[PDB]
């Protein structure tokens, strides 16, 4: 739109800069290149999972408070499992993971469906039908669904940071609502198999 | 990285930490903490205090210190979230390992700011009432100490409106338990305790200590208003007006030690910090002469030593974080601020 | 007053104070020499604490002149 068509987004990765390969590097050279967005930075401490969080749960353009609240969560979680250290025995601190950054890895990753229902057109009535989703459209489901049942109206007095934290800590091992919903979704799809054939893509 | 000595200290090497006791913790200091940090070290498990080049300075001046002088004063400044209130703390600490009667508030922004329910006193005319600091604020101190409320032996006495007096030879424990039993006349029994420790001139029982954080609320207007929509002025209020006609430097035995904080600086702007500018012109009136403290951002080595502190404590979970470019980056947008620091490596 | 004179004068405001500071200390420390007001005054390290009161109270402060101020304090109290 506002870019021409002539300019590309560049990457971040300064480990991919610093040494065909050396072909397309000149074809980049030889093209131009526009300017690189206020998000993403080239340091360690970032990725495009938490910069897709703070993305979705900022509300009216307020990054600022967004990433304040994302930091604070962080160290609900990390403070938990520190205090889950300190109270366990050798033998299941040994187990007991702590750092909260794979810990929502995991929980992201375990709440993800590989498999989703789409309302497709029969008659006079739409009928829903298992479908592979992709994994952009995965991520994206997934995240929005955690803060989804996060944020709700049944804990309007207690907060969202130590209320997302829990449920974090829940759909770690596969529970919480999320995980629950999931399953129930899946149980949809064992009830919609034979529908399968109603897809033509 | 650890240090052996807590009590004792030097400046050979800096950046070092020591070890602290529970009853330390509990009993000298329960409340002198902003909440952020209490919170922080009940979850490190682990009380360990840093050295500080300022730190050490300060207790350089208080082991070559006569109390045959006025009684000195001491403000701390920084820049906003450096160590200046935990350097307050450990001369705090050092004074109680000397054995010396402290009494320490945790903020006088609480004070002039977010009172519940601000009243006619009976003591006193044309004074508002803190009733419930006040006898917060007696309790923290019957908490932070016990022999010295045994043994004050206040020679005066003191009527109630509550059909009740106390007289000569009594240990004013009684008045600490008056205010705790009702709160209603505790900013009287506080306004008249607070008299008191001066009453005794001698000081040869105890040696006296105050120690103040947010100092520059205690100068500057107040928030609240009257119940006819007006303003209140600071000295109307029954603990500033206290506070502001009891420390004069006339009790000529020892020290005082006030640290300043923008972090709830009231009708200041951001990035302000000098002392001047906080305490105003009244402040310069009130005390003249002092002495300035500019607690500066950590050094290198120290913010190395710190850095190794957190991660013997297993802090920072991010264990790609241990390396040069991390550190470079991490010191890069820390600038070198404690305060920010201690939330970055909270949040990594 | 005060008030209005928007630049103070070292003549009675700031020797209110100073009187006291100077006074409490050498009724201890000078045991009781009573030595006159102006004899105090026409020290080196008053004139000293007089100019640094002067240059940071009258005009912007900065960090050498803090440090200066602080200097004075500690040169007029002998404390160390
Ligand atoms: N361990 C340790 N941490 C320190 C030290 N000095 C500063 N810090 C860190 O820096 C933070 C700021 O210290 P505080 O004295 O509480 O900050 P402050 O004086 O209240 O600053 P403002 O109120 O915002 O003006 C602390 O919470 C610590 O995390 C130190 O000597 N040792």
């Amino acid at each position: 739109s506002r870019y021409s068509p002539e300019f590309k987004d560049p990457l971040i990765d300064k480990e991919y800069y610093r040494k065909e390969e050396k072909y397309v590097r000149e074809l980049k050279k030889t093209q131009l290149i526009k300017a690189a967005p206020a998000g993403k930075t080239s340091s360690v401490f970032e990725d495009p999972v938490i910069s897709k969080f703070t993305n979705m749960m900022m509300i009216g353009g307020n990054k600022v408070l967004a990433r304040s609240l994302m930091i604070q969560t962080l160290e609900a979680v990390k403070r938990k499992q520190f205090e889950k250290y300190h109270a366990a025995s050798a033998e299941e601190q040994a187990t007991i993971e702590r750092n909260p950054y794979t810990i929502f890895h995991q929980a992201l990753k375990n709440c993800e469906p590989m498999i989703g229902l789409v309302p497709i057109l029969k008659g006079g009535r739409f009928y829903q039908v298992p479908v592979p989703l992709p994994d952009r459209r995965r991520r994206f489901l997934a995240m929005k669904w955690m803060i989804t049942e996060c944020r709700d109206k049944k804990h309007q007095r207690t907060l969202m940071p130590e209320k997302l934290s829990h449920k974090l800590l829940e759909a770690f091992h596969n529970q919480g609502p999320v995980i629950k919903r999931k399953h129930d979704l899946h149980k949809m799809a064992e009830a919609n198999r034979a529908l399968a054939h109603y897809r033509w893509w | 990285t650890n240090e052996n000595d807590p009590a004792k200290h030097g400046d050979q090497h800096e950046g070092q930490h020591y070890n602290i006791s529970p009853q330390d913790l509990e009993t000298v200091f329960p409340h002198g903490l902003p909440p952020r940090f209490v919170m922080q070290v009940k979850t490190f498990s682990e009380a360990c205090l840093m050295v500080r080049k300022p730190a050490l300075e300060l207790l350089h001046y208080l082991k070559n210190t006569s109390f045959a002088y006025p009684a000195i004063r001491y403000l701390l400044y920084g820049e906003k979230g450096t160590g200046k209130t935990l350097s307050l703390c450990h001369v705090i600490h050092f004074c109680a390992k000397q054995d010396w009667l402290i009494l320490h508030i945790p903020d006088a922004h609480l004070w002039v700011k977010n009172c519940r329910d601000l009243l006619q006193s009976s003591y006193n005319k044309q004074r508002f009432d803190q009733p419930l600091e006040a006898s917060t604020w007696l309790k923290n101190f019957k908490t932070t100490n016990e022999r010295f409320l045994n043994q004050i032996k206040v020679q005066e006495k003191y009527v109630w409106n509550k059909r009740e007096s106390t007289e000569k030879g009594s240990p004013l424990g009684e008045v600490v338990e008056q205010g705790i039993t009702r709160v209603r006349n505790a900013t009287d029994a506080v306004g008249i305790v607070l008299k008191e420790l001066k009453r005794q001139s001698s000081l040869g029982m105890f040696h006296l200590l105050v120690a103040v954080d947010g100092i520059n609320a205690l100068w500057g207007r107040t928030t609240l208003k009257r119940e006819d929509k007006s303003p209140i002025a600071p000295e109307e209020l029954a603990l500033v007006h206290n506070l502001r006609k009891m420390m004069k430097n006339d009790w000529h035995g020892g020290a005082i030690v006030s640290a300043l904080s923008q972090t709830g600086s009231l009708f200041k702007p951001r990035k302000a910090y000098l002392p001047q500018e906080l305490l105003g012109k009244e402040g310069f009136d009130a005390l003249d002469p002092f002495i300035p403290i500019l607690v500066s951002n950590y050094n290198p080595k120290e913010f190395e030593s710190c850095i190794q502190y957190y991660l013997e404590n297993n802090w920072l979970q991010h264990e790609k974080a241990p390396t040069e470019e991390g550190k470079k980056e991490l010191l890069f947008l820390s600038n070198a601020n404690p305060s920010l620091l201690e939330r970055h490596c909270a949040y990594l | 007053t005060e008030a209005d004179m928007e630049e103070y004068i070292w003549e009675n405001s700031s020797s209110e104070r100073n009187i006291l500071e100077t006074l409490l200390q050498m009724k201890a420390a000078e045991k009781n020499m009573e030595i006159n007001k102006e004899e105090l005054l026409g020290t080196k390290e008053i004139e000293e604490y007089k100019k640094s009161v002067v240059s940071l109270k009258n005009e912007e402060e900065n960090e050498n002149s803090i440090s200066q101020y602080k200097e004075s304090v500690k040169r007029l109290l002998n404390v160390t």
